[PDB]
């Protein structure tokens, strides 16, 4: 697992995961998608311990596409990532808590808004204009505190996204393999398949 | 998960050409101290078995309880209970076997080491072990705790095999258990000087002795020990 | 703290020839550095000509040995008397085995008998239920002594032909019945030299279509 | 143990070692660490042996009860997904397994999914799986082309069981083979180190390491 | 390990079993666990193998000098405040249990050594592993005033108790017999109770069995 | 362990069991705890075997060369020399000691050395495993000035009790005598002493 | 429990 | 637990509660469906008795159990959303672990099932 | 972090007519990485041979240790060492660690020059001598070497068949035993020629 | 530290070592020379505890230099490596151990022959045809076990080279930033300036 | 604390120091450790202060309910009930008990239970962590059959001389006396008592 | 806690 | 070890 | 190290 990014710019949600997969002293994988699509405009990436991630990424998903299939409607980022809160501060008290850090991409239709929402392990939520989970977090934070700037298209938003993988790469001790980019907007949810 | 509080020493036993003989110590231990001092630890079930018992005595007592209940429960619907279904040693024992097993398997053990001793209705001789994990064995001569480490290799040197059985009398056995009973209270810092023995014969059935004493032992050369090597006077 | 597990020593050994099998044990049982009996055996015919042991700690050996018996019943009551396979045998004990994965049997289990064309089976057990049937296997505490003498004399390993090279090996066949009683002897005999939880004596089940036969030679016993 | 398989231009290549030890102890030279669940379905066998076999063999009759029910071959990706959401249930618990599942559906065309005990299962081209996972890697990927020939594949899978074998203290005994195609699996052999290793050397004129 | 020592009439007697171990393995089915300390001074030992060696010879060494140097034979209380001395200095890491006997110009002695350092005086006396056993036979038999031959007999019996009823002694019986005014007599093997049988088979091979890669002689000489 | 040592009109008496311990095993049935440091000095062991015969070897040692430049020692001065050795290697000892002499001016006297090296002056001491269960009795049967045979009936009495109820104490019961007499060594078996 |  | 059994055999071999509910669904509105060559119809009778309804709101007949499959009814209407639920459940379930979502056979025979059990479970009708 | 068990490998000695055998294994490992195939532990000293097993870095220092010692041995006594005495100078060494000691299981085999006999000894690692008639055994797979020498061996073989016996008990060890084989060596020596054969075993 | 390898061929020893050097979640440096020249024709790459590394390969070094100007002479490969071996072996029991792995790779003027010595921190000591440190070697020996030959050029080692690099860049969990590669032959020590 | 309970010739006395420790300090000096279960079944409490009065209370208790229903309970059934609660809690409690009543039929009755549960039917019985100072002393001085006043004096020496010694018992003697004529409560301060 |  |  |  490991490295997980998500910006929000003007009018989208970014979300950048890495793709290894490493057991013990061997990669084995160079191709993994640490994501599911909850609804047509809300993505997940996830990131923690092996098996509970996606364990509970598709757990979220299974609900959040029962609940679409129910009232015929979708729900929004805002109370789609809130759903996910409380499932992780359950979790959090019981027998074998779900080891899972989650950032939630989404496009809210209603408001015509991008939504990133930050939630770890312990159910603890936050919006921000970017997240990260992990030790990615150290580095880019205070890139994107430089370089970021709150009116950015979806192209300023992957250059920008592209100096935070360049850095990682740069002082991080472990090959992620590279990231897999995803652009949740007002026309859903897509993949960038060059970067 | 449990810790024996007030315990019993050894109980030794052997098979003889009529039956079995058994013994065991009247002491409760509470560690270091000699607490109690009037402890029966030979539990006799009918006329054809004798159980003895070491370990912790509130263990013990629970397993007389056992046994008394299970003597109540087979005379229940039962006109042969003093007869062809009266309850033989073998049963007696694979019931606290069983229940040692199960004791041990739910991480609550009884903690005691029992020896069954008996005559069979077939006339045949039992003798069996069973202790806290539920381990089970036969042989000419049992014991428990420092008797098996000094009562069984003098109570073998009269029975090795099988085949010793039928040319051991009943006072040549009695005599190898008296003896090791001394050598016990010589060398064991938990031993009493007071026990009991009980034979169960084929013929005579079972005979119970109580207040028996270790006696005829040697301390005399005691008074020639001067110092720890050099020293004279 | 409660130790719910013991070590009562002993060994034990399969063999399997063309149209026969045995399956033997020392009968001596041992705590520590104490000897427990000379004589208690841990080799059992099951029915259904099925020998087995379970051997390492006695108090769950018995109990699986019971168990497999009992087992063994009620296959007879459920299925209108039907024959129990030396196959289906070895299947149903690693259900009973890896049944208490998380608390195991602390044995060795070893089975031998008949396959279903008449052929002399051995199956060995880990103590949680792998399973698997060989020509050879010596389980217990002088398993590490006896197992490569084994491979070596039952199944040929390491012995080339004479002036072939090194490039031929020995060919594989069937022993006698009277070639495995020798080298489970000497197996033994060997074990009870250099292992001290080893010795007494020594008891063969022999299984064969006409049934279970027994036999007992003394060991050493110091 | 080592453990692999790989995709490839003609299906899938399977090849296993056959070792199990206790410690230092050799067990067995002879376990069988590839289960055949069924005609176009295949499971390895990596970590204890018995939670391996146990589970693989239960594996097998859930796939029985699919295909009853559904009149239909169950799917690679179904019955991998049942052997990790069973050991899912067991996470903690301490079971030991890194298993391969590998198969043909029409649907899927040929599969191969890692699964293990902590829960994680990977759709992949190539695993190695093991103690001697990664010596099998090493041949193994510098050797890989999609475009092997059957028969090239065949010796690579075996070669590279081989290499972990000799090198892997805890890898060894023999090599066992299979080739999984359209129309299901096919065994290609048991093969002893014994005499491979020999055969080998002479043949390729590798491990010159090892005194000739 | 057992050992044991037996006073007498007009000297002393020691005497001991043979059989070393590393762990639940026989690693020695005859070593000598009697030494000579001087010539009619002698130790029986148990514990740590080498400890006892070494510590034997470091003090069998320096009673030679010392009685070089006094013009006198050497006493057992020498030897028995020596090892004392040398071994609580160590305190109880060289795992040294010695029974020390002989004859000196002062008379007949017997004492035992615990690894820690203190010391034990007694007309009969056993140590090691076998110690219970042997020492259950010698509280049975013992009796003041025994001759040369009870003596003899009464310690072999007690090493016998150990041979038999201990894992941790088997093998042979070694006896050492100091009598005064008279040379010790060292009885190796004494006793040998436990010969092996004879084998089923030889395992003799056929020559060329074995696959050969290199010959070359080797140069010794110079 | 069970020992002790009293004054009384003459001088003073040790009294010991012969048990020594392996755990619950007897390791020596016949021991003799009652050790001589000069000809009417001694000193009854408790503790570990090894550290109180290592000490009483020293002591013995040190009064012996006292002894050889400046004369008979007094008991004081030996039990000094025991302290010395016990307090200044508090961390490595388990040694419970009792000293006693008769000197012809002081009479008989006891000092106790308990394990961390301190020293007391007493009419009696008790120690060892055992004396726990005689404090009780001890205290309440003990006087001053009592006669030989009143003295050795004390100690008698005393360890019998404590043999009764300390598994770790049992065998004979030793005492020496320390009078202007000269010295006298008593030993009780378990016949006697037990029915007491 | 032996592994592989 | 309430435990009657309810549906029970009458003399000449009828289970007259499982009749008596096909006498509620003769009575519900009317329901067709038909399939073509490459599509299916499902038709809807409502009955005209009711004006004043609001259609934007009022639950629709025919249901959505996953985004290729539609169930309607004929019947008690409070009835159908239980097994509406449980069919829409199942289908998610379905997905999670074959990774595939459910033949129209599967989630007819998964329904059926339901209602087979109601049949022969106490305390039910 | 069992230092008698990081590298691997067993030694075997063995009895004959006028003759003894010593054999080892040829594997150094760290731990399940086999390392090398080509690391003997047999080592000679004039006519006394001396194999070691256990850690690989002090197998490695005892043999420059005991060429030191015998060399100055020779040069002082003006003699070749024997056996018997090279046997003892091992005990001291080994003994003169004895709360630091060398991780290693020695074995020494050789025919005494003088007298003729053949003579074996083996070593724990603080210096006890095990003497033995008919053979010692050392390393990872000891168990398994009792095991096959206790039944394999017989008294008063010939060399040629001293070499198979002894070879049958090291290969069929060494391959019940995951951190011993990768090849192995087998001295036969006899009074004065020694015959030095590779053995050709399974390499995993 | 991390990677060295070593492969000898038939007229050299090459010598290739990572350049990564990490501490936490930083890489410090990406052009780590892992190396010390202990004479004209033998070379040593090392690899193990922080400090420890470089402390004892400069004393090696020290130490041999100190001999070559003493009697003006050069220590042979063989020499070089047992006296290497030697300290280790004291070292492992002193109060503080040097941890620190090393390959010896040296050609040896008087037999014109190229010699590698792989020595671990205990002071074990082997001569090999290839060889290597850490956790490097469970890719590597396997490979090399396959396409290695005794008789191969310089060339034909360093395409072998390659080939382990490859598989480590593939399979390794940690970006190690590349190898240096040096060559030790009759002409004495070079280093390849493109890897 | 210290504890004990005498038979003699017209029932049984239980008697007690008054002493609750909280470590080094008495948090209680003037407990009353004698506690009714029935109008003339007693028991004296060592141990756990709240383990002893919680198994007490239960104790009496089920007595109540016994009586309702059956009638006066004996001796042996009161210490039966004792007996299941600290056996089957063994895990869980502290609580060293002596039980003892005064029935008409069987006189004055004694059983003790010690830590794991057991019971033992004895003609006096001592508990306590100040009873090991006096094993000693009411081993040599009890009898059987002795007089009221006797045995009063019995336990008001022993539990003088275990006040003594153990520090974790003192303050005031506490008895209870148990015939046919009643119940009768004693009290012997430390100026009586200290100075025997 | 209060003990007796 | 041996204990008084 | 063996024992005896
Ligand atoms: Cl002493
Ligand atoms: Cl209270
Ligand atoms: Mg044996
Ligand atoms: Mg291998
Ligand atoms: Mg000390
Ligand atoms: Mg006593
Ligand atoms: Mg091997």
């Amino acid at each position: 697992m490991d490295i997980i990014l998500g910006i929000r710019v003007q009018d989208s949600v970014i979300l950048a995961s890495s793709k290894a997969v490493t057991r013990g002293i061997s990669v084995l994988k160079d191709s993994d998608d640490k994501t599911r699509q909850l609804s047509p405009h809300t993505l997940m990436s996830f990131a923690g311990e092996a098996g509970d991630t996606v364990q509970f990424a598709e757990y979220i998903q299974a609900n959040i596409q029962l609940y679409s299939i129910r009232e015929d409607y979708e729900l929004s980022p805002q109370a789609v990532s809130s759903f996910v809160r409380q499932e992780l501060a359950k979790s959090i008290r019981s027998r074998r808590p779900y080891q899972v850090n989650v950032l939630i991409g989404g496009y809210d239709k209603k408001k015509n808004k991008p939504e990133l929402y930050q939630i770890d392990y312990l159910g603890t939520k936050v919006e921000l204009p970017y997240g990260a989970h992990g030790y990615s977090g150290f580095y880019t934070f205070s890139l994107l505190d430089h370089h970021y700037r709150p009116d950015m298209t979806t192209e300023e938003g992957l250059d920008l996204l592209k100096l935070c993988v360049q850095e990682l790469e740069k002082r991080m001790p472990m090959d992620f393999k590279g990231v897999i980019v995803k652009i949740v907007d007002k026309d859903g949810i897509r993949q960038v398949d060059d970067f | 998960t449990q810790q024996p509080i007030v315990t019993g020493t050894s109980v030794i036993s052997m098979k003889y050409d009529n039956g079995v003989i058994i013994a065991a110590d009247n002491l409760g231990s509470y560690g270091s101290l000699l607490r109690f001092n009037g402890v029966e630890r030979l539990i006799p079930v009918g006329d054809n078995t004798v159980v003895g018992i070491s370990g912790d005595i509130s263990d013990m007592q629970h397993i007389e309880r056992l046994l008394k209940d299970l003597v109540t429960e087979n005379a229940y619907d039962n006109p042969l209970a003093d007869a062809e279904e009266a309850l033989e040693p073998s049963y007696i024992f694979e019931y606290l076997a069983t229940v040692m097993y199960q004791r041990r398997s739910k991480m609550n053990p009884l903690w005691n080491a029992i020896i069954v001793a008996g005559v069979q209705s077939n006339g045949d001789q039992f003798l069996r072990y069973v202790n806290l994990l539920g381990v089970t064995y036969s042989s000419p001569t049992l014991a428990t705790g420092f008797g098996a480490h000094m009562a069984n290799p003098l109570l073998r040197k009269v029975v090795d095999r099988e085949s010793d059985i039928p040319k051991t009398t009943v006072q040549v056995a009695e005599e190898a258990i008296v003896n090791a009973m001394r050598v016990l209270y010589y060398r064991d810092a938990r031993s009493s000087r007071n026990f009991s023995l009980a034979i169960i014969d084929k013929n005579t059935g079972l005979t119970f002795k109580k207040n028996l004493q270790v006696e005829n032992m040697k301390w005399d050369f005691a008074k020639d020990i001067k110092g720890y090597g050099t020293q004279k006077i | 703290q409660f130790n719910p597990y013991g070590d009562n020593g002993g060994t034990i050994l399969g063999i399997a020839g063309e149209d026969f099998a045995v399956l033997a044990g020392d009968t001596r049982n041992i705590t520590d550095y104490s000897i427990n009996s000379r004589y208690e055996p841990k080799v059992f015919d099951c029915g259904d000509n099925i020998v087995m042991s379970a051997n390492g700690f006695a108090a769950d050996g018995d109990a699986l040995v019971k168990r497999f018996k009992n087992s063994v019943k009620w296959y007879h009551f459920d299925h209108n008397d039907k024959k129990l396979s030396i196959n289906s045998a070895a299947r149903n004990i690693q259900h009973l085995l890896y049944g208490k994965r998380f608390f195991p049997y602390y044995v060795h289990t070893i089975i031998a008998g008949l396959d279903e064309d008449g052929k002399g089976a051995v199956y060995s057990f880990d103590p949680v239920g792998s399973y698997e049937r060989e020509q050879c296997r010596a389980g217990g505490a002088a398993a590490s002594l006896i197992m490569p003498f084994l491979d070596n004399q039952v199944n040929f390993k390491n012995q080339y032909e004479p002036g072939t090279n090194g490039k031929v090996k020995k060919p594989l066949k069937y022993l006698s019945v009277e070639e495995v009683i020798k080298l489970v002897r000497d197996s033994f005999t060997s074990a009870t030299e250099r292992h001290i939880q080893v010795g007494d004596g020594l008891e063969i089940l022999i299984v064969t279509k006409d049934g279970v036969r027994k036999e007992f030679y003394e060991l050493k016993r110091d | 143990t080592t453990t692999l398989a790989f995709r490839f231009q003609g299906g899938i290549i399977v090849a296993v070692d056959s070792r199990a030890t206790a410690g230092n102890w050799v067990a067995s030279q002879t376990v069988k660490k590839v289960i055949e669940i069924n005609p176009f379905l295949l499971g390895t066998m990596a970590g204890g042996a018995a939670d391996c076999q146990f589970w693989e063999t239960w594996l097998g009759s859930q796939c029985r009860l699919h295909e009853l029910r559904e009149k239909e071959r169950i799917s690679v990706a179904a019955a991998s997904k049942i052997l990790s959401n069973l050991v899912y249930q067991y996470k903690g618990a301490g079971l030991s397994m890194g298993t391969m599942i590998c198969g043909y559906t029409r649907k899927e065309g040929p599969t191969i999914y890692y699964v293990d005990s902590d829960g994680t299962r990977l759709k992949g081209d190539i695993f190695c799986v093991g103690s001697g996972q990664t010596f099998a890697y090493g041949v193994l990927d510098s050797n890989y082309k999609w475009d092997l020939s059957v028969e090239d594949a065949l010796y690579l899978g075996k070669r590279s069981i081989l290499a972990a074998a000799h090198r892997d203290a805890y890898s060894g005994g023999s090599v066992n083979l299979y080739h999984v195609t359209e129309d299901g699996w096919i065994y290609h052999g048991n093969h002893d180190v014994g005499e491979l290793f020999w055969k080998v050397k002479e043949e390729e004129g590798s491990f010159n390491n090892v005194i000739g | 390990t057992t050992i044991v020592g037996v006073k007498f009439n007009n000297g002393v007697v020691i005497a001991a079993d043979t059989r070393s171990t590393q762990g639940p393995i026989v690693a020695d089915k005859n070593c000598a666990k009697l030494h000579r300390i001087s010539p009619k001074i002698w130790c029986a030992g148990a514990g740590t193998a080498a400890d006892t060696e070494a510590v034997t010879q470091l003090i069998g060494s320096n009673i030679e000098l010392h009685s070089l140097y006094t013009s006198r034979e050497p006493r057992v209380v020498s030897a028995l405040q020596m090892l004392k001395q040398h071994l609580f200095k160590y305190q109880g890491h060289i795992g040294a249990y010695l029974i020390v006997a002989g004859v000196d110009p002062t008379g007949s002695h017997l004492f035992s050594i615990h690894a820690h350092g203190s010391t034990d005086v007694g007309y009969y006396l056993s140590l090691g592993s076998g110690s219970l056993a042997a020492m259950a036979v010698l509280e049975s038999h013992w009796k003041q005033d025994l001759t040369k031959e009870e003596a003899i007999k009464l310690a072999s019996d007690a090493i016998q108790a150990g041979i038999w009823n201990d894992l941790g002694s088997g093998s042979n019986v070694d006896v050492c017999v100091m009598e005064i005014g008279k040379d010790a007599e060292y009885l190796r093997n004494y006793l040998t109770p436990n010969v092996r049988e004879e084998k089923q088979k030889s395992y003799k091979f056929p020559r060329g069995t074995t696959a050969v890669l290199k010959e070359s002689i080797v140069n010794i000489c110079d | 362990t069970s020992i002790m040592a009293v004054t009384f009109k003459d001088g003073v008496i040790l009294g010991a069991d012969s048990r020594t311990t392996t755990g619950a095993y007897i390791a020596n049935r016949v021991t003799d705890k009652l050790t001589r440091v000069h000809d009417k000095i001694w000193c009854c062991r408790s503790g570990s075997a090894a550290d109180t015969q290592a000490i009483a070897d020293i002591v013995q040692y040190h009064l012996e060369l006292y002894t050889s430049q400046y004369g008979t020692p007094s008991t004081e001065t030996a039990a000094s020399v025991f302290k010395e050795l016990c307090y200044e290697n508090k961390d490595n000892l388990t040694a419970g000691i009792i000293v006693a002499g008769y000197d012809d001016k002081n009479k008989g006297e006891v000092y106790t050395i308990p394990l961390g090296g301190s020293v007391h002056k007493l009419p009696y001491a008790i120690a060892g495993s055992g004396s726990t269960f005689i404090y009780g009795y001890c205290d309440k049967n003990f006087r001053e000035n009592m006669s030989k045979e009143e003295t050795v009936d004390f100690i008698k009495h005393s360890l019998s009790q404590a043999i009764k109820w300390d598994g770790s104490s049992g065998g004979v019961i030793r005492m020496v005598v320390l009078t202007a007499a000269g010295v006298e060594r008593l030993i009780f078996y378990p016949d006697e002493y037990e029915q007491l | 429990a032996p592994a592989x | 637990g309430y435990d009657r059994a309810l549906s029970i055999f009458s003399p000449d071999g009828h289970i007259f509660q499982v009749e008596y509910a096909l006498e509620a669904v003769k009575r519900g509105t009317c329901a067709v469906g038909v399939k073509g060559k490459n599509c299916v119809v499902l038709g809807c009778e409502r009955r005209s008795t009711l004006k004043l309804q609001d259609t934007r709101i009022t639950p629709s007949k025919v249901s959505k159990i996953d985004s290729h499959v539609v169930l309607s009814f004929s019947g008690l209407n409070a009835d159908s959303r239980i097994l509406i639920e449980k069919a829409r459940v199942e289908a998610q379930s379905h997905r999670l672990t074959l990774e595939d979502p459910v033949t129209v056979e599967y989630l007819t025979r998964y329904v059926a099932g339901v209602q087979q059990r109601y049949t022969q479970s106490g305390g039910v009708r | 972090s069992d230092p008698s068990s990081i590298n691997g490998g067993i030694v075997v000695a063995m009895t004959g007519k006028d003759c003894v055998a010593i054999a080892c294994d040829l594997r150094l490992g760290s731990q399940s990485l086999g390392v090398s195939n080509k690391f003997e532990k047999i080592f000679h000293y004039g006519h006394v041979f001396l194999g070691i097993t256990g850690l690989a870095t002090d197998v490695t220092t005892l043999n420059e240790m005991f060429r030191y010692k015998t060399n100055l041995y020779k040069l002082k006594e003006e003699r070749a060492i024997e056996p018997e005495t090279f046997t003892q100078l091992v005990s001291s060494s080994l003994y003169e660690r004895r709360f630091g000691p060398y991780f290693v299981g020695p074995v020494v085999a050789g025919i005494n020059s003088k007298s003729g006999k053949p003579f074996i000894a083996g070593f724990d690692l603080i210096g006890c001598i095990d003497e033995a008639k008919d053979f010692i055994v050392s390393g990872t797979a000891s168990d398994q070497l009792f095991g096959m020498c206790e039944s394999l061996y017989e008294p008063n073989l010939e060399p040629e068949d001293l070499f198979e016996t002894i070879s049958q008990a090291l290969l069929n060890a060494a391959d019940r035993d995951a951190l011993s084989g990768w090849g192995a060596v087998v001295y036969i020596i006899k009074k004065d020629e020694v015959v030095k054969r590779y053995l050709k075993m399974r390499q995993d």
